[PDB]
C-alpha cells in the first residue's frame, strides 16, 4: 500500500 | 511506538498548516504553494497520524486543489484524467466523511466547486471537459444554472453573464471560509513559542 | 529574527540535526527524506546569516556524498558528478568555517579519491580520467595507481577492490561534524519536555 | 539573482 504522501497527496503529480 | 520525532513533526505540520491558511486568506497563493510543498515533503515522515492529522490534511488537499484549479494542465489524480477542481470535489466528499458533516452543510459548497469546475473549463474553451464535468456532477435545485451551463457549452458562449460574472478569487475565498468554519482556531504551539521568544 | 523566520530557523535546525543523526546511523533513506524537507524550506524566510549558511553548506556536502554512487544525477546547473560537486562544496565549507588548508586537505583527498573510484566502478573511464586530471607530490602512489587503473581499465586492482563507500561517507561525516556545534536543537529540547 | 533554494541547493536537479 501507499503511504500518506500518496493517499493524502497535497501537491499535483 | 514513540512520539519523539513524531511530536516535533506534528508541531511542524500544524504550524505550516496554520501559515498556509493564513497565506490563502490574505490571497498570498505563492506563499501558500511554498508552504504546501513543505507539507508534502513532511508526509513521508512519522507523524503518528490519527484522525486530527487526517482532517487537517484533507482540508489542505482541498485548498491545494482549489489553488491549482485554474491550471487545467496539472493533475492530482494518478488517473491523470481529472481537472484540479474535479479532484477538489472528490476531497470535499472525504471532508464530509472525516468531519461528519450533514449533506445540508456541504451541499452549498459542493455546488460552488462544481460550478467553478465547469466554468473554468469553459473559460479555457475546454468544452468537452466542461460537458463531462456537468454531466457527472450536476445531473434538481440548481436547475436554472445547470441549464444555463448546458446551453453555454452547447453554444460555446463565453460571452454569457454566468461566465463573465464568474470570479475565481471570490470562489476560492468562499471555499476557504467554508473549510475554516469546521476547524479549531487554535494558535499552533510553534507560533506560541516564537511569540514568547520574540 | 522575525516571527515566521524564528520558527523556520528552529525547523531547519531540527531537521539538520535529524539528518546528521540519520546519516550517522547509515539511515540514508531517512536522510534523503529530511533533505527534501529542508530543500522545501529554503524558499521560506529564514533570516539567513552566516550560521544558517554554514549549516546548509554542510548539508549540501552530505547530500552530494549520499548521492555520490549515483552518476545519473546532477547538482549543478549544467555535467558534474555528485562527488565533483561535493569537492566544490568542500571549498565553500573551508571558506565559511575559515579552515586551514591542512585541516581540509585529507578530507578533500578522500572525496577526490572517491570521485575517481566511483567512476571506475561504473566503467566511466573518461569521467574518471577528467576528474583525476582536474583534481589530482604526496598522493603520488595513489594517483599513479589510479592513472594506471584507468589506462588499463583495471577494475580488479586492490585500490578499486578494497574501496568502501560506507567507510568513505562515514569518514566525511565525522570530519564535517567536527566543525559543528553539537547543541541539541530547540524543538527537540521542547519535545523531550512535552513527553 | 537566484535565492537560497538554488545557491544552497540540497537536492539534485
Amino acid at each position: 500500500s501507499r503511504g500518506l504522501e500518496v493517499s493524502h497527496r497535497l501537491a499535483p503529480w | 511506538e514513540a512520539r519523539l520525532e513524531e511530536a516535533v513533526n506534528r508541531w511542524v505540520l500544524k504550524f505550516y498548516f496554520h501559515e498556509a491558511l493564513r497565506a490563502f486568506r490574505g490571497s498570498r497563493y505563492g506563499d501558500f504553494r511554498q508552504i504546501r510543498d513543505i507539507m508534502q515533503a513532511l508526509l513521508v515522515r512519522p507523524l503518528g497520524k490519527e484522525h486530527t492529522v487526517s482532517r487537517l490534511l484533507r482540508v489542505m488537499q482541498c485548498l491545494s486543489r482549489i489553488e491549482e484549479g485554474e491550471n487545467l494542465d496539472c493533475s492530482f489524480d494518478m488517473e491523470a484524467e481529472l481537472t484540479p477542481l474535479e479532484s477538489a470535489i472528490n476531497v470535499l466528499e472525504m471532508i464530509k466523511t472525516e468531519f461528519t458533516l450533514t449533506e445540508a452543510v456541504v451541499e452549498s459548497s459542493r455546488k460552488l466547486v462544481k460550478e467553478a469546475a465547469v466554468i473554468i473549463c469553459i473559460k479555457n474553451k475546454e468544452f468537452e471537459k466542461a460537458s463531462k464535468i456537468l454531466k457527472k456532477h450536476m445531473s434538481p435545485t440548481t436547475q436554472k444554472l445547470r441549464n444555463d451551463l448546458l446551453n453555454i457549452i452547447r453554444e460555446k458562449n463565453l460571452a454569457h453573464p454566468v461566465i463573465q460574472n464568474f470570479s475565481y478569487e471570490t470562489f476560492q475565498q468562499k471555499m476557504l471560509r467554508f473549510l475554516e468554519s469546521h476547524l479549531d482556531d487554535a494558535e499552533p504551539y510553534l507560533l506560541t513559542m516564537a511569540k514568547k521568544a520574540l
